[PDB]
């Protein structure tokens, strides 16, 4: 379908946050390299963010990246805490060759040339020292180290011709010194020499000078030096000489360069010294001569062109975000003259952290950041365009989000103001009103919604801390905002207050975050259209809170009242009017809470009082030692469903029990193995605490994936007796007749409903998976699965039927229930995304239109995907196809016609009268 | 009225729909015009009409003239062999065009709803009344354009109005003629003229 293949529906992708990075190609053709956390490799082009190709490989920390190396043409990549190497081509992303090493830690990684050339590299893993082959891969040879259980092996070092040295260090008594010789495997000569002065020369010290060490000891304030060729019993230089001081709680280090393997090192180097104070320095034999100084620099980088050897420095200017960026030349010093830029960030607490440079021969110099929240810039020696450009690279792990109404027209919001002689007149001018605008007729700020809306802005919330705000059609950020203080594992809720139906007063949502480690736990209030804080201030919890619920009854402003549980059962409710409270002390008691902690496995379930507090009601154990929770799941509240019966074959009724204050729990076992191993279903009523049902499914262990809809329950396992996956599905139907149609108080029915249920197969395996939805409930309703290969499946609840015939009777053959479908298929007809694979797709997001024909889908993972379904066909909406120029061929042949046949027989008839 | 409907509709699939039937329906009254034909048949059949005619109310109202001389008439009408009767010897056009119209529509006009009708219908009625959708869940009352087309049919029948053998026979006559009385039906107007007075008031 052409049309929703280009009009609709679109998919951003992305990568992550850049930990390593190789630029300076062999002029540098188009593009760039990263390798991020998220264990992607990526090829982007330096022109625009785009990407050639992504090789991502394993979100869980078995491909986790340890090192990365640029030979000017291919990429080295070891991966798996020293295990995994592997090559690519930087051109296609075409693999040339992958090997497996031994067991180790990866203490680090070399390239080794003899005399002219680079033929070899080396790795140092704690134990030993390992030197392989660039082409091929296959091991050249392995020694190992001395002693290997106590130095610490940390550092290797080739100055070019001949030889290798690895050195390592014992943290307060000494270090040791090895050379190594290519060709031979042999140990030559080891030094040793005690310095109880510095604890690691991980991040402190590196070669500068064609065999020279240089580490500094803050203790006695100097520079312990050492040639490392020709000389023991190291040498020391006071930097006292020099008014040089460290910093007072710092780790000063050391930021040499070596931009060929095979020629020495250069005699110039970088030491940092306090968090924002930098050095450059330079060693002769034994007369260190300073060139320059920075007092505000926060971020430095080296680089080198075919001869040349320069050093990029950052500083901020004066405030406001705005930093400066400049070159100079390595070997002397002097700033050179042009190659200022100056740039700026847009938010408030942002700070760069990181900076990568490409540099020219003409000469130029383009910039890579990496900024604090995730962001990447890519900056350019230009005056007024200064980002060539940005890339949000924060998205790529999701959280929560929703998916909000667009604000109202101009004619909607008068309409609403239209609303005894007072009403006439209003009426009256109103549609005055309206006249005149008829007869005069014949982005962020100029955009509201249209008829049968399909627009509806998206609000999402991140792991990092940053919220946005996009379109929904050709996602576009229209607005962005950035709270601090955030760890990596917290927990949020989102919660939506007040929407765009009431022209004057102005929507709100709300967000709950927890801290993790201390329980504490904070309420930020704003407006999802332009992303601002909102004038009245939230209460200030003091408490670690528990869980939340919404509530829909409103205030005198039309907005939810979303009330909180502390730790010390005490509730808090956020809009705390008078009126709001009244209403409370009024209906608290038709307003039960239920918590759950898997940690010993115990559920609990609490009401209100008049007064805010709450009375345990009811209490439930599980054993922690052959039950474990994974999920609680329940209804959706903002659904609506039609029908309340099942027209049985010979016009009869089966009637159904819907509980909206059901909930499903899912369990399984400790004593894993695959003869013992069994999964648990529970379903629970909220408020008293009775289990309707209780179910055991054995042999089956795997990540579950459940949906719990208005009457019907489906869950997805494994089985491990027949090595597949299964789903298994219930629905459940009091009976025949109808119990209080108008009313249903959990607190009257006796009955127990009747379980139906079913188990079925599947080919393959599961990722996240959701049901459709659409206000009415009318339309049939689909399941939309998320495979492995990022292919999206949608699959008809009517083929999941308990009721089906099973060597059908004629009533079922009446019905119509198409029995027991084996093997329910897969066939590649019913794939939304057909070239549009998302990666990791850990969740899905539904959402409702107003034209009850079309549902509103969001994936969510490594890289977004968004699109609209229609399950019957979009009965109301007019045809995608409709030919209006034969209508308007029609009706005039048929107006002429007219016309003619009345001419035409007044005067047949005039002249049958005068024959 | 829970659902919301493209406008368009409204516009390209409707008013068409009750225009079309309206023109088709004046059109087929102008061509049934044109149509018609008539004969010249004979002298001798209109005549004999127009004295079967004469007997007609010769036996309806020939009670206001003298009885000798009805009594001659029916003489000459009656007498053997003199008498007359005894001495001469001898839908699918509509339903068509209406028919195979609706078919083209619901051929053309058919993946989607129309319009709602505000009183409950029978759910055995539902098959027919949509003809393309595959919900099976909606009341019957939201149908298709067929329906529309056709209540529009029936709704404007009453609109159009508001803006526009021989000699077997002549025995026959003769037969319900010789059972018939004069009964010369005048005989008191003379006392009821002259009874209250004369009436005339507009000179
Ligand atoms: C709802 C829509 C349906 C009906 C609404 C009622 C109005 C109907 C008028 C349009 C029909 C029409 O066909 O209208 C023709 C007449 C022409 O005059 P007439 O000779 O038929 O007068 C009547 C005298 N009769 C009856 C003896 C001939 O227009 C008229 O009088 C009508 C004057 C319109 C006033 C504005
Ligand atoms: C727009 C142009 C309409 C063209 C149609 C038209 O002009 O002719 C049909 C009628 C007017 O003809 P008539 O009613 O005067 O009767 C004529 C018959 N005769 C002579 C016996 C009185 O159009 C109408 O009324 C329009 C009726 C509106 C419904 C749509
Ligand atoms: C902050 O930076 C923006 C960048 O364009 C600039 O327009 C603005 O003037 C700066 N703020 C101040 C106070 O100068
Ligand atoms: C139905 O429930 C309502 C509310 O609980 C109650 O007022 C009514 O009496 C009940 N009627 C029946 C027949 O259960
Ligand atoms: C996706 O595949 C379809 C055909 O399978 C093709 O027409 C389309 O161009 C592809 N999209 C991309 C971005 O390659």
């Amino acid at each position: 379908y052409e049309d929703q293949v280009g009009k609709f529906d679109w998919r951003q992708q992305y990568v992550g946050k850049v930990k390593f990075a190789s630029l300076e190609f062999s002029p540098g053709s188009k593009k760039l390299v990263v390798a991020t956390e998220k264990n992607v490799i990526a090829a982007l082009n330096s022109r625009t963010g785009e990407i050639l190709w992504r090789h991502v490989d394993k979100g869980t920390a078995e491909g986790a990246v340890d090192a990365m190396l640029l030979h000017g043409q291919d990429v080295i990549t070891v991966s798996n805490g020293g295990r995994i190497m592997r090559s690519w081509e930087t051109n296609i992303g075409g693999l040339n060759w992958e090997i497996t090493l031994d067991s180790g830690s990866f203490q680090a990684l070399g390239l080794v040339g003899l005399q002219e050339s680079v033929r070899y590299i080396a790795v140092l893993k704690k134990t030993t020292l390992a030197l392989h082959h660039l082409s091929s891969g296959h091991l050249k040879w392995v020694e190992h180290l001395p002693e290997s259980d106590s130095i610490h092996y940390q550092m290797v070092y080739s100055y070019g011709s001949g030889v290798v040295w690895a050195l390592g260090v014992v943290p307060f008594s000494h270090v040791n010194i090895v050379k190594f010789n290519v060709e031979d495997g042999e140990i030559v000569q080891q030094v040793r020499v005690s310095t109880p002065w510095l604890q690691h020369l991980s991040g402190a010290c590196g070669v500068v000078d064609e065999a020279v060490l240089v580490c500094p000891d803050p203790s006695s304030r100097s520079l312990q030096t050492l040639a490392l060729e020709t000389e023991w019993e190291l040498r020391q230089i006071p930097l006292q000489s020099l008014d040089l001081e460290f910093g007072s709680g710092f780790q000063p280090r050391v930021l040499p360069t070596q931009p060929n393997p095979v020629d020495a090192s250069r005699a110039q180097f970088f030491l940092h010294l306090s968090p924002s104070h930098y050095a450059l320095l330079q060693y002769h034999y034994g007369t260190l001569s300073l060139l320059k100084n920075f007092p505000q620099t926060a971020l430095v980088s080296f680089a080198t062109t075919g001869e040349k050897t320069v050093a990029a420095v950052m500083a901020c200017r004066n405030f406001n975000q705005t930093y400066t960026i400049n070159l100079y030349l390595v070997e002397t010093g002097r700033r050179l003259l042009d190659t200022t830029i100056t740039f700026s960030l847009e938010q408030s607490g942002t700070r760069p952290e990181r900076l990568y440079i490409q540099v020219f021969l003409k000469v130029g110099y383009r910039a890579l950041v990496q900024t604090e929240d995730h962001l990447l810039l890519f900056l350019q020696q230009l005056a007024g365009k200064v980002v060539l450009w940005s890339r949000e690279e924060s998205l790529a792990e999701v959280v929560c989000l929703e998916m909000v109404d667009l604000p109202l027209t101009g004619a909607q919001a008068e309409l609403e103001g239209e609303f005894l002689l007072g009403m006439f007149l209003k009426r009256l001018s109103s549609q005055l009103i309206l006249l005149q605008a008829w007869t005069s007729h014949l982005n962020i700020d100029t955009l509201a919604r249209d008829e049968f809306n399909l627009q509806k802005m998206m609000v999402m919330v991140t792991a990092s801390g940053k919220l946005f705000g996009i379109e929904s059609s050709s996602g576009t950020i229209l607005w962005k905002q950035y709270l601090p203080n955030v760890k990596p594992d917290s927990s949020f809720k989102l919660m939506v207050q007040r929407t765009t139906a009431h022209f004057p007063h102005p929507p709100q949502c709300t967000l709950l975050v927890k801290d993790k480690e201390s329980g504490m736990s904070s309420l930020y209030v704003f407006n999802p259209i332009f992303g601002k804080w909102s004038q009245v201030a939230p209460p200030v919890l003091k408490r670690p809170i528990l869980q939340s619920l919404l509530l829909p009854v409103m205030d005198q402003d039309y907005a939810k009242v979303l009330l909180l549980i502390d730790d010390e059962y005490k509730v808090t409710a956020f809009p705390a009017t008078r009126n709001v409270l009244r209403q409370l002390h009024e209906l608290a008691p038709s307003i039960f809470f239920y918590l759950v902690d898997a940690e010993q496995g115990r559920l609990c379930g609490y009401r209100l009082r008049k007064d805010l507090t709450t009375e345990l009601s009811w209490e439930l154990t599980i054993p922690p030692e052959v039950q474990r929770i994974v999920k609680v799941k329940g209804k959706r509240s903002s659904e609506h469903v039609h029908s309340q019966g099942r027209v049985m074959g010979d016009r009869s009724v089966l009637y159904k029990s819907l509980n909206p204050n059901l909930l499903a729990v899912v369990t399984e076992s400790t004593d894993a193995h695959h003869e013992r191993t069994f999964i648990g279903i529970f379903l629970i009523d909220g408020v008293t605490g009775r289990i309707i049902h209780s179910s055991v499914q054995k042999k089956a262990k795997g990540p579950v994936h459940i949906v719990h809809s208005e009457n019907w329950v489906v869950y997805q396992y494994w089985n491990t007796k027949a090595r597949r996956n299964e789903f298994t599905v219930l629905e459940l139907y009091e009976g025949t007749e109808q119990y209080n149609a108008t009313a249903f108080s959990s607190l009257d029915r006796p009955q127990l409903p009747q379980v139906l249920q079913q188990s079925y197969i599947f080919p393959s395996s599961i990722s996240a998976m959701e049901a459709t939805i659409t206000e009415r409930g009318i339309t049939s309703r689909h399941l939309l699965i998320g495979l492995p290969s990022g292919a999206i499946l949608s699959l008809p609840k009517a083929l999941l039927d308990p009721r089906r015939p099973e060597i059908p009777t004629e009533q079922s053959r009446e019905e119509n229930l198409i029995p027991y479908s084996p093997d329910v298929q897969i066939h590649a007809e019913r794939f939304i995304n057909y070239n549009q694979t998302v990666s990791r797709m850990r969740g899905i997001y539904t959402a409702p239109s107003g034209l009850e024909s079309t549902c509103l889908v969001v994936a969510y993972g490594l890289d977004i995907y968004q699109t609209r379904v229609y399950p019957s066909k979009q009965f109301d909406v007019l045809k995608d196809d409709y030919d209006y120029v034969l209508i308007s061929s029609v009706l005039f042949g048929l107006v002429f016609a007219t016309m003619i046949t009345k001419r035409l027989a007044q005067v047949k008839l005039l002249n049958r009268a005068w024959r | 009225p829970e659902l919301l409907l493209d406008s368009n509709i409204r516009l390209w699939v409707v008013l068409p729909i009750v225009i079309i039937t309206f023109f088709v329906g004046m059109i087929r009254h102008y061509v049934s015009i044109l149509l018609q034909s008539d004969k010249k048949l004979t002298q001798e059949q209109v005549s004999d009409s127009q004295v079967l005619i004469r007997s007609r109310v010769l036996r309806e109202n020939g009670k206001y003239i003298p009885k000798q001389s009805f009594l001659t008439r029916k003489y000459y009408f009656n007498n053997p062999e003199d008498g007359f009767f005894k001495k001469t010897k001898r839908n699918v056009t509509n339903v068509l065009p209406m028919i195979l119209i609706g078919g083209w529509i619901n051929m053309t006009f058919s993946g989607f709803v129309t319009t709602k009708v505000p009183f409950p219908l029978t759910l055995r009625f539902k098959p027919m009344l949509q003809q393309g959708i595959e919900l099976l869940t909606l009341d019957a009352s939201w149908v298709s354009s067929a329906s529309w087309y056709f209540l529009n049919v029936f709704g404007l029948r009453s609109i159009y109005s508001l803006i526009l053998d021989t000699n077997k026979a002549f025995k026959t006559e003769w037969e319900a003629l010789e059972l018939t009385d004069h009964q010369w039906a005048l005989d008191d107007v003379e006392e009821e003229l002259m009874a209250k007075d004369l009436h005339f008031e507009g000179m």
